[PDB]
């Protein structure tokens, strides 16, 4: 039997709806919140890890962003695992295309490659999606800055603001009566620690637990630079919002 | 590997084709018209939850020749996948045969993705169906034709696919004719502004409009261009 | 809130109480069945009844013992009984049930054996009135079962000509609805012979050897009579072939199976017993039951054609009034090979476009619309021409 | 779950530490503790994830109090009683330990 | 109706495990061998509180004392060991220690020997003690 | 409002009743003539003291039967002839004599919790136009269902056999299973009503038995209707796997062909079929002739939307606020159970307030959370 | 865990006590109630304390069958089930399902 | 149970259980009634070999036909002490 | 059982799949086959579903080359695969011999196509899993025999036939052939007797947007008969109805 011990979920269900792709979402419900937020003069990723210990050296892990490019970072909301593959094949896909073509990856393209290799998984193979989200921070000239959310099923919705993970809908009701279209850095910075202070996975939000980054336009001469903040700068923005 | 994911059936059917087209009905809803000089392809647009960016949220309607223009429903994964071997296959009409590709070589060619996964194993047809429309260069005869995920197609003087889309048909039966087609690009454009108001409804925030022109001429009607109609059409 | 509200409340749960009022002085009963040319009985109600004279405690046979009998009485309790006052020996059997008297414990009356049997009282029926020339479409295909089952129970005169015992079995089969049972309903008028009427899954109960039982039981009261038919209806659940599982309780439904096969045949040949199989599918039947020897003969009833279409159609639109005009040889062109219950229901299916219109009668026209309907919910569904596939 | 035959939907949620307290409260007054043992210090030992969780660190501890032999259930019995729930908490909280062997 | 004069037996049960409730006594003890016969509404508290498991894995010094008081019952040279067969096999029941000494007294018997060898007792060790997935007789999960 | 005469005739009506009825007892019953009295002398000669029911086995025909009482001894009993000889056959109870046993008379009826089941206890008051729309469906249900019972008269005249049965499916929540029940409150022919997972039992033999019963009580019942509510819960419904599986459900169905016309020839039951799950049945039940017109059932569109949401808001206090008619427009082919649902949810908005004026706002909220059933119980949300 | 009783208090206990609010706002009373969560948060609990003050029964049912000893199967005990908390109304039917019965 | 005690009144009683394999079977009871049966009779057999009576001198001997049919209870030594094939 | 394997024998003795296939023709829209010595005519149903169908360009009509002609019916999802091989196979032989390649033999090849079901049977590489569902009608002239029309299964057989019909309304079909064929007709008696037993399976009015015919003849090649030319057959059918 090398039929007999297959069980069939490259198919569609009688829905038109993939099984694994269903069950995906759901284990990535399991990871914690993760943020995106698009002011003007950047966009601020959040998110707060989805585990924690005290003798977890939580100061130099990296479990939720990641950096693809220079103008071009990743949260992460889902395995670990999963993630780490896709990361490293965009990697390799965005230096490509400055290597040919001598100038840095718009945000559309990337983010419709990755999409592509979840269909993949899909349509051939036998192979099971990886279940990720990611929600891009991403900037090209031609759109300015550009948020997005890829699924498992490898498809890409535009936003303003969005969240995965944990307490999704909790989450966005609290963009949505808090944002301006003229919001800066600055107060970005702010509504994404306060929605994540309701959206907390312990009873106290902390520093440590929290990854935080930014890509900002203030960086002279017309550059965007992005800052991963240290957990003791992240701390610093903690007490600015006052949580603690 | 080549462990069938595509299976015949004791009705002689193929299983995952029965799957397909429930999968494009669930999914959103295209309209298409032609006139006498033009083709409109307008389509049902997922953008109810608030704070997403509209405008960097990908179309319903994508351009792959400079006349000829395809419309998806079904799953939004599957589309955008045929939506690049569309690019390659336009590129090499042009790089054996010259000229632009046809609607006719176009509509053939997304079929053979499907038909390739329908009688192989190992793959399954995509859960897509589209209406792919515009003009033959040098042509002004307005074409349309519809593909579904079975790997076969159809031409039309009108077709809808997708959600409600016998509501549609049918308020397009009282309207639309095969024998006189709309002589106009803004009866044609307003037509199926009307069809989309009865079902998608909401605005010209999920509706959208793409008109091409005969020989070489895309143009997209912005949403306050939509809103105009919309407005006009609820007085009338 | 308007001034009535309030008080719309107080009246409805006045009729509440009131309908239970109404209810407890009348009172509530449950009559016996009675008889107006009965007014005097007790003439000989009390010759019947009055002492012991006797209704009598009734008892089996379980041992003739040469010359008393060892009888198990319905009480248990087991006792030595002998002849009474109008009994031979020769009236005695084994296995016999025998009234002997309550007080001291002596065969009065011989009776029928077995009161186990009571449940099979269920399943024996009275005949239906359906003529001959009704038939389920009109070929030579109900004059085979006229070969088999029905004439050789008027004349035996020329089955011992030939010096042949006559065929007893038969398979009625084919594809579902062409009327199967009521070619044999049309015979049941026919033959003026008992009709005993079997059902397939009402052979099965919780404990099993229970079903065992009931299955011997009605088969042995053929065997008692002679020129009676037991139907064998809807064995498609216990009548297909046996098949051994090793995990399920498939098992205990294989034990009905058996039974069935090995009263057919007996320890002594069929005593005037014609047998019919109602099978909507020959495709699974036992190789134990299929066999030859004691189904014989067997005549397919296949699917009617063009002609006998319209040939059923002719019954149907007989017994409706219509008006003259009609083609019953179109019908049957419209409709593919298509059961005689589509043809049963586009009569009715036109007798409801009939009354839309306020008619007595119906047309042609009507029959366009009802064969059309038939024909798309055919489609809807599955079989169509099917035998449920093979052969 | 077919909507029209349900219209009330009623989530219970594993405690707060505010709602694990009261818990731990409303059975210490069937027993008789030490006076001076806050029980508002248990539930913030524990972290629990139901109303029995809590049960079994005032059951526990009036079985360590009945070993002790005192009338009053003391203060050591519920550091004690809170590990040993503790411990069987996350006991089956890994794959699940058996009840019924 | 006979099962249900089983049900009805089993109700009286309840009836006087209720009734016999807060009195100076000791509440029924009983035991079981499977506990997939029981009901939720004899398992339920009220009748059975309290829930003494029993397993078969136990510990070292547990399995230990196993082979220890019923090393006490029978004699023994002393070239047999009690405490190297611990580790041997940790899936054993005591009435399966109760087992493997009983059959060492019938290996002696065959020797016509009156106190246990290690000869004795480690033949018998090895046989009706099966081979199972969770033993250590294939292991390579360290 | 104002229906307080009509309630008080009604209510007069009834005391009257109380009235006749108590007064006529008391001395002018039937106490006072001889075709009574001088009958019953003879009648309790016959008669006990114990009446010792029995079950009746078989008949002979000399005026015997062997019976075999519930207190285990049989008797050979004889008939006193008043009772009429041949009324009675196997399964009814017999009253004997508490001397030797004759069968003194005869009981009709004994109730068995069994046919209680079937049996109704409540009466569906919601009848026609309270499922009101699907009017052209309905023409399939009371031009063969209803109306062959309330006037055999068109079909005299027709001629041919009556419509026997129909199937009724479609997407939930389009009224199907008040259908049933709102043309049997009308004839008041004999309902019997059976659920769909209690054919399914974890005891195996017996099921068809159940299922036998019930059509046994409708040929018995002359006018006859059986809803069969849910026949989809057989396919998709088994307990274990020694007596439900695979094996049980094949007896069930075939059982069900010979009740419902098979060989039988009973009297006329019409069928009524709850399914949406139409390969759960038979290719000898969904041939037509059996089952004669077959009834789809679409989601109503938007103007008998208007007709289903009227129902439910003559229940509803209304205001100067309500719009009924935006509340209709954002629904598109949707079922008559998200109406029915959001008026019930819309009235939960107002007790909420503690408040007994419903309005436009309490209705769209519920709307917003009856489409939540829709686009999330759904994860994905908008379709990917 | 008090939040649970606000919840569950309109719906059970008021139609109940005040069936007349209900008629006038035009509400068809609630049908089935989902109670959910970890086992040992006093669901069961909680129907029995509306039962006290709504007068109702507490019939808890457990899709048992020992607490059958004259019909003996589920599937015949709904009918007479019903019955009997009609005739001793006002009731609750507490059908906590487990789903590991066998 | 009344065989086991006459044979406990008999001086050195051997006790032949012969081909016990449905006289023994285990919990069933997704079965029909007569599994019940089953069970009652087995319980009886656990009290008699260990409970007050221990013998010693009436002797126990089960023959079956496939040692799996057997209730894991009747497959336990200290009841059974010696399980031995004979091939 | 027998369905989840592409290459299995099953307790009749012989393929399974392979009967769904016939059962896959009866969802066809039917196409009717008259062949004489005079040229051979094919018709086919076309199936309108509705007013806003385009039928004028929708045919079941396929050339496979000059003198060779061909109607499908069944599922065209297949027949797809199967027209284009076709297609090719003349052309190679044409190309190979520059002559005309007979009917027998184009047809051969095309049930050598049908024949690929399975995944680990023999030599020959399995582009399939399973079956066709397609039956043809290649009709078409060469000169060796003159005349010829072939009915190809998809099992992989085929057989030389005088009429043949095939799609949903066969059977029915067939019924007239046996009847109605014979040696004498002509080309023109012949294009009358395709409409004759089209109409009783058609389930519309018979007219020319949902029915196309279409000749092989020697002289004139494979010519497609334009709506004009089917209109006017139709109406003097209706001429001969008037005769009866
Ligand atoms: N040829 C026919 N003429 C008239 N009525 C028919 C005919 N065939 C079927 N019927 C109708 O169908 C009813 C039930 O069909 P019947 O019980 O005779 O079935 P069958 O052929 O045994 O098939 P199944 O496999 O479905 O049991 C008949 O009582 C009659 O009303
Ligand atoms: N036309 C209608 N007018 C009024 N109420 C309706 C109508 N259609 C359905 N409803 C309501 O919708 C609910 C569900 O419909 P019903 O139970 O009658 O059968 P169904 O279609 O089988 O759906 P389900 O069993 O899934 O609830 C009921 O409360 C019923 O009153
Ligand atoms: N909300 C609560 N408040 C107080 N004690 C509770 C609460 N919930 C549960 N408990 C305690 O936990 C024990 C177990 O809960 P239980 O009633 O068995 O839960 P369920 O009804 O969900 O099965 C109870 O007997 C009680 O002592
Ligand atoms: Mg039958
Ligand atoms: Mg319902
Ligand atoms: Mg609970």
């Amino acid at each position: 039997g090398s039929r007999r011990y297959d069980s069939r979920t490259t198919i569609f269900s009688p829905e038109g709806r993939l099984y694994q792709v269903e069950y995906a979402l759901e284990s990535i419900s399991h990871a914690g919140t993760a943020i995106g937020i698009m002011a003007s003069d950047g966009i601020v990723l959040a998110a707060e890890r989805k585990v924690t210990s005290t003798l977890l050296e939580q100061d130099t892990s990296t479990e939720k962003l990641y950096k693809l490019n220079d103008k071009i970072a990743v949260a992460v909301a889902g395995l670990t695992a999963d993630a780490e593959i896709l990361i490293n094949t965009a990697r390799i896909h965005a230096q490509n295309y400055l290597k040919t073509y001598n100038e840095d990856i718009p945000v559309e393209i990337l983010v419709r490659r990755l999409s592509d290799i979840k269909q993949g998984y899909t349509q051939h193979g036998g192979l099971r999606p990886f279940g990720v989200s990611f929600i891009y921070a991403g900037y090209d000239d031609r759109y300015g800055y550009q948020l997005y959310t890829s699924n498992p099923s490898g498809n890409y919705t535009g936003w303003k603001a969005i969240s995965v993970g944990a307490n999704t809908s909790a989450a966005q009701t609290l963009l949505q009566m808090d944002y301006k279209d003229d919001m800066k850095v600055d107060d970005a910075i702010e509504l994404a620690l306060k929605t994540l202070s309701k959206t907390t996975d312990s009873s106290a939000l902390t520093y440590d637990r929290l990854e935080f980054a930014t890509i900002r336009k203030g960086a002279n001469d017309g550059e965007v630079y992005q800052k991963i903040f240290k957990p003791q700068e992240i701390k610093d923005i903690l007490v600015k919002t006052g949580i603690t | 590997y080549d462990r069938a994911l595509s299976i015949f059936s004791p009705d002689g059917h193929i299983f995952q084709v029965e799957y397909a087209l429930e999968a494009v009905k669930r999914g959103t809803c295209a309209v298409g018209v032609k006139g006498k000089n033009c083709v409109v392809l307008g389509c049902e647009r997922r953008s109810t939850l608030k704070l997403q960016d509209t405008r960097i949220t990908p179309s319903k309607v994508s351009k792959i020749d400079s006349h000829v223009v395809l419309s998806f429903s079904g799953l939004n994964a599957d589309s955008r996948i045929l939506i690049e071997k569309a690019r390659v296959e336009a590129q090499s009409h042009r790089l054996t045969l010259e000229d632009p590709v046809t609607v006719e070589y176009l509509t053939r060619y997304v079929a053979g993705v499907q038909q390739r996964y329908t009688q192989s194993g190992g793959v399954r047809p995509f859960g897509v169906s589209t209406l792919i429309a515009g003009f033959d260069p040098r042509d002004d005869e307005p074409k349309l034709y519809q593909t579904e995920p079975s790997g076969i197609y159809s031409s039309w003087s009108a077709q809808t696919i997708g959600r409600n889309s016998k509501t549609v048909r049918e308020f397009l039966e009282k309207n639309y004719d095969r024998k006189e087609p709309p002589a106009t690009v803004e009866e044609c454009v307003k037509l199926t502004v009307r069809s989309l108001l009865e079902v998608v409804q909401t605005g010209a925030k999920n509706i959208e409009i793409t008109v091409v022109k005969p020989d070489s001429d895309i143009v997209a009607l912005s949403s306050e261009e939509i809103n105009q109609y919309v407005t006009q059409i609820e007085q009338e | 809130a308007a001034p009535y509200a309030a008080k719309l409340k107080q009246t409805e749960n006045d009729l509440k109480d009131i309908e239970a009022r109404i209810k407890e002085k009348a009172g509530v009963k449950e009559s016996d069945t009675g008889l107006a040319p009965s007014h005097l009985w007790d003439i000989m109600g009390d010759r019947q009844r009055l002492g012991e004279e006797h209704p009598l405690q009734v008892a089996r046979c379980t041992k003739i013992i040469k010359g008393k009998y060892v009888i198990n009485l319905k009480q248990i309790a087991k006792f030595v009984v002998g002849l009474g006052e109008r009994v031979r020996p020769k009236d005695i059997e084994e296995g016999m049930r025998v009234g002997v008297d309550r007080s001291k414990y002596n065969i009065e009356l011989p009776l029928p054996p077995r009161i186990d049997p009571s449940v099979t009282m269920m399943t024996v029926e009275e005949k239906p009135d359906v003529t001959y020339s009704d038939v389920g479409g009109c070929k030579d295909q109900i004059e085979k079962l006229r070969e088999v089952v029905e004439l050789p129970l008027l004349s035996p005169e020329r089955f011992a000509t030939l010096g042949i015992d006559p065929p007893k079995g038969i398979l009625l089969y084919g594809p579902p609805g062409t009327g199967k049972t009521l070619c044999a309903r049309a015979v049941a008028n026919r033959t003026d012979a008992t009709f005993i009427r079997v059902i397939g899954s009402e052979l099965v109960q919780k404990y099993v050897g229970e079903g065992a039982r009931m299955v011997r039981e009605l088969f042995e009261m053929a065997r008692t009579k002679k020129a009676c038919i037991i139907f064998f209806d809807e064995i498609d659940a216990v009548g297909g072939a046996r098949f051994d599982d090793g995990a399920g309780g498939d098992n205990e439904v294989q034990r009905t199976m058996l039974e069935l096969i090995t009263q057919l045949d007996g320890f002594d040949p069929r005593g005037n017993i014609k047998v019919m199989f109602a099978t909507n599918r020959p495709n699974t039947l036992d190789p134990a039951l299929l066999r030859p020897g004691r189904i014989d003969r067997k005549v397919e009833f296949s699917l009617p054609d063009l002609e006998g279409r319209a040939n059923i159609f002719r019954i149907h639109s007989k017994s409706m009034s219509v008006e003259r005009g009609i083609r019953w040889e179109l019908i049957s062109r419209l409709c593919p090979n298509s059961t005689g219950a589509e043809l049963r229901s586009v009569c009715t299916e036109a007798g409801m476009f009939a009354i839309r219109a306020r008619r007595k009668v119906a047309t042609e026209k009507d029959f366009l619309k009802a064969v059309d309907k038939v024909i798309s919910g055919y489609k809807k569904f599955s079989s169509t021409s099917r035998y449920m596939q093979y052969n | 779950l077919r909507p029209g035959r349900i219209d009330r939907k009623i989530e219970f949620p594993p405690p707060s530490v505010a709602a694990r307290a009261e818990i731990l409260r409303i059975h210490s007054r069937k027993m008789n503790l030490t006076r001076g043992i806050n029980l508002r210090k248990v539930a913030e030992k524990m972290n629990g994830c139901s109303g029995a969780d809590v049960k079994g660190v005032c059951t526990e501890a009036g079985m360590y109090a009945l070993r002790e032999r005192r009338i009053h259930v003391t203060q050591e019995d519920f550091e004690l009683a809170v590990g040993k729930v503790m411990n069987k908490n996350q006991e089956t909280a890994i794959s699940v330990a058996k009840l019924f062997k | 109706g006979s099962d249900r004069e089983v049900q009805r037996i089993l109700i009286e049960l309840l009836t006087q495990m209720d009734g016999f409730d807060q009195s100076t006594n000791v509440k029924v003890i009983m035991a079981t061998n499977r506990a997939d016969t029981l009901d939720p509404a004899l398992l339920r508290p009220g009748r059975l509180d309290r829930k003494i498991e029993f397993p078969s894995l136990r510990d070292r010094r547990e399995r230990r004392l196993i082979f220890g008081t019923i090393a006490s019952k029978m004699s023994l040279a002393p070239e047999a060991d009690l405490d190297s067969l611990i580790i041997r096999n940790d899936s054993l029941s005591g009435a399966v220690i109760a087992a493997i000494m009983q059959e060492a007294g019938l290996r002696a018997v065959r020797k016509n020997r009156y106190v246990i060898l290690q000869s004795d007792l480690e033949e018998a060790y090895a046989t009706q003690v099966k081979t199972d997935n969770t033993v250590d007789k294939f292991d390579f999960y360290k | 409002r104002c229906k307080l005469k009509l309630l008080r005739m009604e209510r007069i009506k009834d005391h009257l009743l109380l009235e006749e009825e108590f007064v006529s007892n008391s001395e002018i019953l039937k106490p006072f003539e001889k075709k009574q009295e001088e009958e019953k002398k003879q009648l309790e000669e016959i008669r006990g003291n114990p009446l010792s029911i029995g079950t009746l086995e078989e008949i002979i025909d000399d005026d015997h039967a062997i019976v075999t009482s519930p207190t285990m001894p049989d008797y050979y009993v004889s008939i006193l002839s008043f009772v009429d000889k041949e009324l009675l056959e196997p399964g009814c109870s017999v009253l004997l004599h508490h001397k030797t046993m004759s069968i003194v008379g005869v009981l009709q009826d004994d109730a068995d919790p069994m046919v209680s089941v079937m049996k109704m206890d409540k009466s569906p008051t919601e009848s026609y136009s309270d499922i009101g729309g699907l009017e052209s469906q309905i023409q399939e249900i009371k031009e063969s269902v209803e109306l062959p019972l309330t006037h055999p008269e068109l079909y005299e005249e027709m001629g041919i056999k009556p419509p026997k049965g129909v199937i009724l499916y479609g997407a939930p929540g389009t009224g199907k299973t008040l259908l049933a029940k709102a043309v049997a409150n009308q004839t008041s022919a004999t309902f019997l009503r059976i659920v769909g997972s209690e054919l399914i039992q974890k005891y195996l033999g017996d099921g068809p038995r159940l299922c036998r019963q019930i059509f046994k009580v409708a040929g018995e019942n002359a006018p006859s209707i059986v809803f069969i509510d849910e026949i989809d819960a057989i396919g998709t419904k088994r307990y274990d796997s020694n007596s439900g599986g695979e094996r049980e459900i094949q007896r069930t169905m075939l059982e069900l062909l010979n009740q419902l016309d098979g060989f039988d020839d009973r009297g006329d039951v019409k069928v009524i079929m709850a399914t949406n799950k139409i390969e759960t049945l038979d290719p000898a039940l969904i041939r037509p002739g059996r089952i004669d017109r077959k009834i789809l059932f679409e989601n109503p569109d938007l103007s008998t939307k208007k007709k289903i949401l009227g129902i439910h808001t003559s229940k509803m206090n209304l205001s100067e606020d309500v719009n009924l008619e935006t509340l209709v427009t954002t629904k598109d082919d949707l079922s008559g159970a998200d109406i029915q649902a959001m008026c019930t949810e819309a009235g939960l908005l107002a007790l909420r307030e503690r408040r007994m004026q419903v309005t436009a706002e309490d209705f769209k909220q519920a709307k917003e959370r009856v489409m939540k059933n829709k686009v999330e119980e759904n994860l994905e949300g908008l379709y990917l | 865990l008090t939040k649970q009783i606000k919840e569950i208090k309109e719906v059970i206990e008021l139609p109940v006590k005040h069936p007349e609010l209900f008629e006038s706002l035009g509400i068809a009373q609630p049908k089935g109630v989902i109670l959910y969560g970890p086992p040992g948060t006093g669901k069961t609990l909680l129907a029995r304390a509306v039962a006290h003050h709504t007068d109702c029964k507490f019939i808890r049912v457990s899709g048992a069958e020992l607490v059958q000893k004259y019909i003996g199967e589920g599937s015949r005990m709904v009918r007479e089930l019903f019955v009997m908390a009609r005739e001793h109304a006002p009731s609750i039917i507490f059908m906590d399902e487990i789903d590991s019965i066998g | 149970r009344e065989m086991f005690a006459y044979a406990k009144e008999h001086e050195p009683c051997i006790i032949f259980m012969d081909e016990v394999d449905a006289i023994g079977g285990r919990r069933f009871s997704e079965g029909t009634s007569a599994d019940r049966e089953i069970q009652r009779t087995l319980m009886e057999l656990l009290t008699q070999m260990d409970g007050f009576d221990n013998l010693g001198q009436t002797k126990i001997i089960m023959a079956t036909n496939r040692p799996d049919t057997l209730d894991p209870a009747l497959l336990r030594p200290g009841r059974l002490d010696r399980k031995v094939e004979i091939p | 059982e027998y369905d989840r394997g592409v290459s299995t024998f099953s307790p009749e003795g012989r393929l399974f799949q392979v009967e769904y296939s016939l059962e896959a023709i009866k969802l066809g829209s039917t196409a009717i086959g008259i062949a004489t010595k005079e040229g051979v005519v094919l018709g086919v149903e076309k199936r309108a579903t509705s007013p806003l169908l385009e039928s004028d360009s929708i045919e079941k009509i396929v050339e496979i080359d000059r003198h060779i002609g061909c109607a499908m019916s069944g599922l065209t999802a297949d027949a797809r695969s199967m027209i284009e091989h076709a297609r090719t196979a003349a052309v190679t032989h044409n190309l190979y011999y520059d002559e005309d390649i007979n009917v027998e033999s184009l047809t051969q090849s095309v049930c050598d196509l049908a024949l690929r079901f399975g995944e680990g049977a023999s030599g020959e590489e399995r582009l399939m899993s399973r079956p066709f569902g397609v039956a043809l009608l290649i009709a078409g002239h060469d000169a060796d025999d003159g005349y010829q029309l072939f009915h190809a299964e998809p099992s992989g057989t085929f057989y030389r036939y005088n009429a043949k019909a095939i799609g949903s309304g066969s059977e029915g079909a067939q019924a007239e052939l046996l009847n109605e064929w014979h040696s004498s007709l002509t080309l023109k008696e012949a294009e009358l007797l395709v409409l004759k037993i089209l109409k009783q399976v058609m389930e519309e009015k018979l007219d020319e947007n949902n029915a196309q015919l279409s000749c092989i003849t020697k002289q004139d090649g494979f010519k497609i008969y334009d709506n004009e030319k089917t209109a006017e057959l139709i109406k003097e059918l209706k001429e001969k109805e008037a005769a009866e």
